[PDB]
């Protein structure tokens, strides 16, 4: 009964409505940092430099914006990868101008994502759970480092961060294929199977166990009521879908082992995004998707043009204009 | 002692000109048989001071200060140019080269930020006739010339340029294009400024001068876009003479 | 003008925008008079003609040719190395029919204003200010019913 | 297309004698210049100073002019600016500064010759694509 | 400026202290099964 | 080929910003999520129900018994993320419900494009925009963007047009 | 108008979180 | 009132000939002889009143007045346009390949 | 910012109509229980 | 010649009338600029009775 | 006429927002 | 210039309507300046007073 070890109760306790815990004691003020400050500049913030040029762009709603155009514009290219709380700016108004919330944001983020992912390990221990969802949720834990850290670490800049907006998102997209093509990089195609394929066996599995549920209710109530919450058998009979998958491809493609289909559902996108998260941290330090351009020419030297090609044209005229007054010499080089 | 890089590096004492002792209140003899050379200028600001719009009649508005929020980025350095002496014994500095521009932009009281190019850009300053000897009362008044903050390559948000760029608000087709002619038509503003260097300490020995500025100019006017405002610099300065 | 106003881009179909309410007139304006067909010719007196947008652009560059599709003249965006300037071309429009019927502008701000018209075709006078129209173009009944029953089917 | 005698066909001189390659010196040629000049000159483009190109009629304007395999050779051997005023061996690769540019030194007189040949073919099969930059890419 | 920077240093080495002997107090432990 | 697609797309009806289209794109990723989270949980919800250390053993097709608890699961989901699922057949027709209606919200965004009926603007950003020089967005960065593609893959992704596009007239910023 | 619009939105949004976990139906056992 | 000076300076000689008052250092490597040692002297020493003044740049060997004497009717010259010289460009303006 | 003013309207009744509806057959399905 | 009450504002008279005179974005209702009012601004006011 | 454009609003909220609250009151009195 | 303002009807508060909102700025406008204090006079020069 000691008041430490009261507090340690407390802390850990399955009673809690909402699980604390140890990663809970670093969770909880970091994301609130972070969540108060979004909110806010989302709101007031006024123009960032983001490229160091003195060209502030708007982001905030109270300066021009709506829902779909604002954003937390990224930290000025003029501090690089600097570290930038707002002790080390001579007034809050000097580090809104160059972009000091995006930092505090992204900072207190990725340190309560990753706290985050702690605490569904942890919780997952005090019920005597097995351990392994907060591998699942690393898949987009470490894409969100990837676009709002490793990617800034390669290229030399928060500036060159993904903006916490929605025309932010395209934009950082945009560029990034201009400069990378990462079209053509299979990680970023691995990344498109595993969220095509995704989408796919959730709703392929949703049909499934949809189709073959046992009849136990009337046609004037909806079905979800044959469950009851705890019930020990199960509510669909996964015979009859085996039985129906198994004749719409053949018999050996079909699951009907209930584990291996869960753990099949699980790997699927979680190695998907973990190679698209891969993908955006390796192009990073600028290993770029594949390059064909003039791949094909033709007994006498003429290039003879494929889709590469054309890819490369619609890349060179993101090249061209993006951040079109920040470059002065002929080759951008991050 | 002089430092290094490695000690300067990230402290802020790279936007800060040398000082003088405050013993240093000697005389610099000035040999009109000799030339002399300006072999480096430093201004430092430490004031930014804009004019207000008095909107209503004959009020004129006085100079608000101003919040700095480009941080170290401020001062003007390795100028250098030609020390003349003239006929009447007054002395002519002509600015020759040297960083002698810096953008910079404080924030007025409500919010409106002023981007000005803070330059001695071909400064010719001049003395009181006959000197004979820089001192602790020696003045040097002048003019220079501040070019618009943005040059001719300049792209505004909607792709319009003066020297590159669209000629129209190319996302409004058949919007009626007079009511836009003033963004749409880029000019290249080229003002003057006026500055005061008062001579406040001399090192008689090395040559050696510091002392006080005020400038005048005028802010941006984002290439035609709007009105500039009336900006008037503070600051320190720090020169050294040599014999040509 | 009835046929003049059929050959202007303002009134194709495909030329409008899923949250671009209202008439078309809201638009480019309530069109008033046609202001006649519009010739462009350079300093040594070949006929010019504005290259046409498709409808797939929503800008689209002046570029101007002869008979031929020879590039002759353009609207420039990087001055420095400009070729085909309107100022070195001489380029000069001159009116046939409608309001400007036989007269000639020579001033090269004026040539290129009317050279940004004539890529949507036929030349119109509008009026922007009846209903505060806001220059941008939206589609006609035509593409508002055809979106909503292809969508319901 | 092929690449045909008529394509292969350069200037040698200045004075009008010209030269056939052969296929082989013209492959030869073009794995050349990607070994010791593609990390600058890629497509007859000068990325570090993009305002001199290797077109012909670049070429042809340079004093020496240098539109031809003697004056092309030449220029390996003793590189000058587009003016002829000064020598730039130290800051340009060349046999005369073959010390410095440790790719030079295991160029042979006929490579030399294939490299030029190179220069001078490539415009008459990319037309403007050589030289011109990412515009024609 | 001083103020806000100690203060923030102050209560990150809190939180972090907490972090580490909360789970040096018996982690292992806290669990349904087997506490050891 | 379909990449080009993707940017034509981009450049020419700034799809991106199409609201049927971001609805198709939580549909998508909402699906992979739903995927990923739920395999997860069964999978670190099982009962014990043999004695290797590979659990896929324990299953039978014919068993009745559920093979995972979804009273540990709901528990551990209220706790963490504050909501859970508690109904089986709600759980797994969601799992068909939301893929498949964000594919349907895409399709009708391209109908749309068909006509070229685009959310291409907001006409208040460039009312403001054509204005007042110093107006800034990533909205209006992005159209930026989408005039470089035009003018520059348009000559050879629409040979048929013979567009001659001479170098004075191509949008480019500084030294790019 | 149109800022107050979507903060409006965002709170309600916000107001409909802390009900759905603190106020929601209680899952009971069969 | 509202006019763009560029535009406008495309409309006199600088549209056609190297002005030696105006034009980008660049431009001087399309006659021989001249880039860069002759450029370079050409631009630090504008303006000039008339395209005969070019010869009496301090220095000027005789080959050089011979070359320059050759290329008198590529040149000309107009007002210096201050959005032109500004910035450094005559010597960088942005332009590349 | 110069908005189409019907998005006011167009909003508060594209929120308030299908709210409305839903309150009304939640809170009578309560008063069943 | 445009004071509060020509603007129609309602609390902001009652915040200045008890001392609440300045805003953290520089400006006072009595005129002088380049004031701080620490935290007791109109808006740390208005953020003290949200929270 | 040059009316009111907040008028239409404050119409609509005036007459939906109380009618909603009878309509609500009286539909769960007769499912009781 | 403020003294004058104030001896100016439309800033009497029982001077409105019950229907007209907004601010004073929305009926007469944004008060930009005093055009200065205007006196009659009739042909003989006598100094008339407006009612
Ligand atoms: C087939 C149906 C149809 C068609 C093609 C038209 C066509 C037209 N009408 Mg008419 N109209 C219709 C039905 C139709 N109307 C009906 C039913 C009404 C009564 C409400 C009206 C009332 C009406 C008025 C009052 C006016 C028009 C006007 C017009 C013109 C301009 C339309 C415009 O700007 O659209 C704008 C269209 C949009 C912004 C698209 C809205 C679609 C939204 C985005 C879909 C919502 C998505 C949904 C919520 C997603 C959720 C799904 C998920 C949960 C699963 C055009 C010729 C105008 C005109 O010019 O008149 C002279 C005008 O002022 N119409
Ligand atoms: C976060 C990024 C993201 C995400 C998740 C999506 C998601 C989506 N995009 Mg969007 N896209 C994005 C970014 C993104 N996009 C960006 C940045 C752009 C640039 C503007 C685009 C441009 C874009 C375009 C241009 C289009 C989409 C479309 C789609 C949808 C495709 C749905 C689908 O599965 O089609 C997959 C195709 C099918 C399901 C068709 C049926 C296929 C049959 C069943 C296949 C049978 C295969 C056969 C049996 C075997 C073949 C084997 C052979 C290979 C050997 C989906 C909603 C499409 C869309 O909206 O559709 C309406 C579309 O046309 N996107
Ligand atoms: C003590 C209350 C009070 C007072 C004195 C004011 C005073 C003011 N406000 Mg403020 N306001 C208040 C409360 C108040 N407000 C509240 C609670 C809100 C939140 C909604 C606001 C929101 C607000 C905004 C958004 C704005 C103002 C503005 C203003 C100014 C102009 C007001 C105007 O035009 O009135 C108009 C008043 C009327 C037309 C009177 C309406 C009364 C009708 C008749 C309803 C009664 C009928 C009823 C149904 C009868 C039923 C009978 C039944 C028994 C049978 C003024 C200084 C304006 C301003 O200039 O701000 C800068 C402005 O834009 N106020
Ligand atoms: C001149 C002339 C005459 C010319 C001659 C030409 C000529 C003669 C023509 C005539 C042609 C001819 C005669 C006809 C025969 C041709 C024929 C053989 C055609 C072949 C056609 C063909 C291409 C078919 C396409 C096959 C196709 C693409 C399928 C491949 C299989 C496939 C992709 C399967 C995916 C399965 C997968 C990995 C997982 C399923 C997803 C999954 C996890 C679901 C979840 C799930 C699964 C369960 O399992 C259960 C239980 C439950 C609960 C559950 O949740
Ligand atoms: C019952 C309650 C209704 C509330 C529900 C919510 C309100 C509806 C919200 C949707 C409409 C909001 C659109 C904004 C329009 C507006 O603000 O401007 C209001 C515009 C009117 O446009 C106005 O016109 C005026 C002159 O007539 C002036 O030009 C104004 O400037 C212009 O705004 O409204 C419309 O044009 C109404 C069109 C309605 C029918 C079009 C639909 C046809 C296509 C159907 C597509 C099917 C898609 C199915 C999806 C699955
Ligand atoms: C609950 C949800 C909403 C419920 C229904 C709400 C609608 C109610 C409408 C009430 C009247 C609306 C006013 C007309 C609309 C209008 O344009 O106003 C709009 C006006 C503002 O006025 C606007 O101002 C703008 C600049 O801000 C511009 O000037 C515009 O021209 C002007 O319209 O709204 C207000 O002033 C808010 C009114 C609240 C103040 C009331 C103070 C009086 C209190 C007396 C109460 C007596 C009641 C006793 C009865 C017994
Ligand atoms: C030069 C040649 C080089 C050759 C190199 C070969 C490369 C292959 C390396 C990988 C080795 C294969 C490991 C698979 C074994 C396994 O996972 O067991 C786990 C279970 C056990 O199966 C289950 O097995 C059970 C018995 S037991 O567990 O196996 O003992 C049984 O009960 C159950 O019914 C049965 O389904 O397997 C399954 O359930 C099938 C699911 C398939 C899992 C693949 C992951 C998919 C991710 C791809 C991501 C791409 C998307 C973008
Ligand atoms: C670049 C290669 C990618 C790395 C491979 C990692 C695959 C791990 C799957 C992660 C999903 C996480 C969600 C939790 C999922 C979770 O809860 O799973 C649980 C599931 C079964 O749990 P058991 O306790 O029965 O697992 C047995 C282990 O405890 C040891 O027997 O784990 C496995 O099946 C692991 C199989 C990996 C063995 C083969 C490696 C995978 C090969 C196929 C893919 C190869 C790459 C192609
Ligand atoms: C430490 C803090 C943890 C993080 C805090 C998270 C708070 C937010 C959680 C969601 C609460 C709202 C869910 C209401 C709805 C609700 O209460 O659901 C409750 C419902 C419970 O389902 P049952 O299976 O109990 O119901 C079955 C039958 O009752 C059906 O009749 O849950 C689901 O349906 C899960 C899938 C919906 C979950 C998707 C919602 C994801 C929310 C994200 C949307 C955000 C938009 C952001 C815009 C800015
Ligand atoms: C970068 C390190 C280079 C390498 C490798 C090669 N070249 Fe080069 N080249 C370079 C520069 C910076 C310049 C301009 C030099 C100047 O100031 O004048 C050049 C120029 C040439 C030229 C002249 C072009 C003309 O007159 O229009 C030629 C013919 C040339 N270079 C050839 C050449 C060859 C054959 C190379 C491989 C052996 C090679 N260069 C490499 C920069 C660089
Ligand atoms: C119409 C009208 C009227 C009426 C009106 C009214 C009555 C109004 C009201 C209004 C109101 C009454 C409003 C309210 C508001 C509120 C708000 C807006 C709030 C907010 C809050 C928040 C947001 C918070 C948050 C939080 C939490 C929750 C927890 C923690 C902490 C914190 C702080 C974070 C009258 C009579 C005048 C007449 C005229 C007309
Ligand atoms: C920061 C610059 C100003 C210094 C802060 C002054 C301290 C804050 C005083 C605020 C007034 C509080 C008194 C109000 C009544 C207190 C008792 C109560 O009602 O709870
Ligand atoms: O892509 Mn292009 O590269 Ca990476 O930096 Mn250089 O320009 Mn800029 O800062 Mn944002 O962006
Ligand atoms: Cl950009
Ligand atoms: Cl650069
Ligand atoms: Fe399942």
């Amino acid at each position: 009964a000691n008041l430490w070890e009261r507090f340690c109760n407390w802390v850990t306790s399955t009673d809690n409505r909402l699980y604390v815990g140890w990663f809970g004691v670093i969770m909880i003020p970091t994301l609130l940092a972070a969540t108060i400050c979004f909110v806010i500049a989302f709101i007031a913030a006024p123009p960032v430099d983001i490229d160091g040029i003195r060209e502030p762009v708007s982001g905030s709603l109270l300066y021009g914006n709506n829902i779909i155009t604002g954003a937390v514009v990224p930290s000025s290219n003029a501090i690089g990868l600097h570290f930038y709380p707002i002790w080390e700016a001579a007034s809050l108004d000097e580090w809104l101008y160059n972009g000091g919330p995006y930092q505090l944001i992204i900072f207190h983020f990725l340190l309560g994502a990753s706290c985050y992912m702690g605490r569904q390990w942890e919780l997952s221990y005090r019920l005597g759970m097995r351990p392994w969802i907060c591998v699942a949720y690393s898949a987009p834990l470490a894409s969100a480092f990837a676009v709002f850290l490793i990617y800034p670490i390669g290229q030399g800049s928060f500036s060159d961060g993904m903006p916490l907006g929605i025309s932010g998102t395209f934009n950082f997209m945009i560029v990034f294929q201009a400069e990378h093509n990462i079209l053509m990089h299979p990680f970023h195609q691995l990344g498109v199977a595993g969220v095509f394929g995704g989408a796919l066996f959730c709703a392929m599995h949703g049909s499934l166990v949809t189709s073959s549920l046992i009849r136990e209710t009337t046609e004037t109530e909806s079905a979800n009521y044959g469950y009851k919450f705890g019930q020990e058998e199960e509510t669909y009979n996964i015979v009859a879908a085996h039985g129906y998958f198994g004749r719409l491809i053949f018999q050996y493609a079909s699951f009907n082992n209930s584990r291996s289909l869960h753990f099949f559902l699980a790997a699927w996108p979680v190695v998907g995004v973990w190679f698209t998260a891969l993908g955006i941290s390796t192009m990073a330090f600028n290993l770029n998707g594949f390059n064909f351009n003039h791949s094909v020419i033709d007994a006498k030297g003429n290039v003879i043009n494929t889709w590469a090609d054309i890819i490369n044209r619609a890349n060179l005229g993101m090249e061209v204009m993006h951040e079109r007054n920040a470059h002065n010499f002929p080759l951008d080089l991050a | 002692q002089t430092l290094t890089y490695d000690d300067i590096v990230g402290t802020g004492l790279a936007n800060k000109c040398p000082t003088l002792d405050d013993t240093a209140r000697g005389a610099y003899p000035i040999d009109s048989s000799q030339t002399y050379r300006i072999a480096r200028l430093c201004l430092q600001p430490t004031t930014f001071l804009v004019k207000e719009e008095p909107k209503n009649k004959r009020q004129e508005a006085e100079f608000v200060p101003t919040k700095l929020v480009t941080r170290e980025t401020t001062s003007l350095d390795q100028i250098q140019g030609e020390l003349k002496v003239n006929s009447d014994g007054s002395l002519t500095f002509v600015e020759e080269d040297g960083i002698d521009f810096q953008p910079v932009t404080v924030q007025m009281a409500g919010g409106e930020r002023i981007p000005l190019l803070f330059t001695v850009k071909n400064l010719v300053a001049s003395t009181q006739p006959n000197v004979t000897s820089i001192t602790t009362s020696t003045d040097f008044k002048g003019e220079f010339n501040v070019p618009s903050y943005r040059t001719a390559n300049f792209l505004d948000p909607k792709g319009r340029g003066l020297a590159s760029g669209y000629d129209s608000a190319i996302a409004l087709p058949q919007a009626k294009e007079e009511e836009l002619a003033r963004a749409n038509v880029k000019r290249f503003s080229l003002t003057k400024g006026q500055i005061s260097l008062n001579v406040a300490k001399v090192d008689g020995r090395t040559g050696e001068i510091a002392g006080t500025f005020e400038s005048e100019q005028l802010s941006d006017d984002d290439m035609g876009a709007h009105e500039p405002h009336e900006v008037k610099i503070q600051g320190v300065f720090y020169a050294s003479i040599e014999p040509a | 003008e009835k046929l003049a106003f059929y050959d202007y881009i303002g009134n194709n179909p495909a030329k409008g925008g899923l949250f671009r309410t209202g008439p078309m007139n809201k638009g480019d304006g309530i069109a008033q008079a046609w202001k006649g067909h519009a010739v462009f010719r350079n300093k040594e007196g070949e006929e010019l003609f504005v290259r046409r947008m498709p409808a797939f652009f929503e800008s689209f560059p002046v570029i101007l040719t002869d008979k031929n599709g020879v590039v002759k003249a353009d609207i420039p965006f990087r001055r420095a190395e400009s070729k085909y300037s309107f100022e070195q071309q001489g380029v000069t429009v001159s009116f046939y029919g409608g309001e400007l019927n036989g007269q000639t502008f020579t001033d090269p701000p004026t040539v290129k204003s009317y050279a940004r018209k004539a890529i949507f075709g036929e030349i119109f006078e509008f009026d922007t200010e009846t209903l505060n129209s806001d220059g941008i173009f939206r589609t006609s009944p035509r593409g508002w019913f055809t979106f909503a029953h292809a969508v319901f089917a | 297309a092929e690449l045909t005698p008529e394509v292969l066909t350069v200037p040698l001189n200045s004075e009008g004698k010209t030269i056939t390659l052969t296929e082989k010196q013209y492959l030869e040629g073009k794995r050349l210049f990607q070994y010791a000049c593609a990390s600058c000159h890629v497509g007859g483009i000068t990325k570090t100073n993009p305002s001199l190109d290797l077109r012909t009629e670049t070429l042809a304007l340079a004093t020496p002019p240098r539109d031809n395999i003697e004056g092309l050779v030449d220029y390996m051997k003793n590189p000058t600016t587009y003016d002829g005023e000064q020598e730039i061996a130290e800051v340009h690769p060349s046999l005369r500064s073959a010390d410095i540019f440790p790719k030079m030194r295991n160029l042979t007189e006929k490579d030399l010759v294939a490299i030029a040949g190179h220069i001078l073919v490539e415009p008459k099969i990319l037309g403007d694509k050589w030289g011109g930059g990412k515009v024609y890419y | 400026m001083e103020t806000l920077k100690i203060t923030v240093y102050i209560v990150v080495t809190f939180f972090v202290l907490l972090f580490v002997f909360g789970f040096l107090s018996g982690d292992p432990a806290r669990n349904p099964k087997r506490k050891d | 080929a379909i990449f080009r697609f993707l940017l034509f797309f981009q450049g020419f009806h700034n799809w991106t910003l199409n609201p049927f289209h971001m609805m198709g794109v939580a549909g998508v990723l909402g699906g992979a999520l739903l995927c990923a989270i739920h395999g997860a949980t069964v999978e670190n919800t099982l009962f014990q129900d043999g004695e290797g250390a590979s659990t896929f053993r324990a299953f039978n097709p014919t068993q009745a018994e559920e093979t995972y608890s979804m009273v540990t699961a709901n528990r551990f989901w209220s706790q963490i993320f504050g909501i859970a699922f508690s109904n089986k057949r709600w759980l797994h027709f969601f799992m068909l419900f939301v893929p498949v209606t964000g594919l349907w919200m895409s399709a009708i965004g391209v109908v749309g494009l068909a006509l070229n009926l685009r959310s291409y603007d907001f006409i208040s950003q460039e009312i403001r925009a054509a204005e007042d020089p110093e107006f800034e967005t990533f909205y209006t960065k992005n159209l930026l963007l989408n005039e470089g593609i035009r003018a520059w893959m348009a000559p050879q992704d629409q040979p048929h047009e013979n567009f001659v596009f001479p170098e004075e007239v191509l949008p480019r910023g500084n030294a790019l | 108008m149109e800022t107050i619009t979507y903060v409006f939105i965002f709170a309600c949004i916000i107001a409909l979180f802390f009900f759905a976990i603190f106020f929601r139906e209680p899952p009971r056992i069969t | 009132e509202l006019v763009n000076v560029v535009d406008e300076k495309l409309g006199t000689a600088y549209g056609e000939k190297i002005d030696l008052n105006n034009t980008n250092i660049a431009a001087f490597i399309q006659y021989r002889g001249l880039y860069p040692t002759l450029a370079k002297l050409i631009v630090k020493n504008a303006p000039y009143e008339s395209v005969e003044d070019v010869l009496n740049i301090p220095g000027l060997t005789e080959r050089q007045k011979q070359i320059l004497r050759e290329n008198l009717e590529h040149f000309t010259v107009t007002e210096v346009e201050t959005a032109l010289v500004e910035g450094g460009d005559r010597y960088n303006n942005g332009l590349y390949k | 910012m110069e908005v189409n003013q019907l998005g006011l309207i167009a909003t508060a009744l594209f929120v308030l109509v299908p709210s409305v509806f839903l309150i009304i057959l939640y809170v009578q399905t309560e008063s069943q229980q | 010649l445009n004071p509060m009450w020509r603007q129609g504002m309602f609390v902001l008279p009652f915040m200045a009338r008890l001392g609440v005179t300045g805003s953290w974005s520089g400006w006072s209702i009595t005129g002088e600029t380049g004031i701080d009012p620490g935290f007791w601004s109109f808006e740390g006011v208005a953020l003290a009775h949200i929270v």
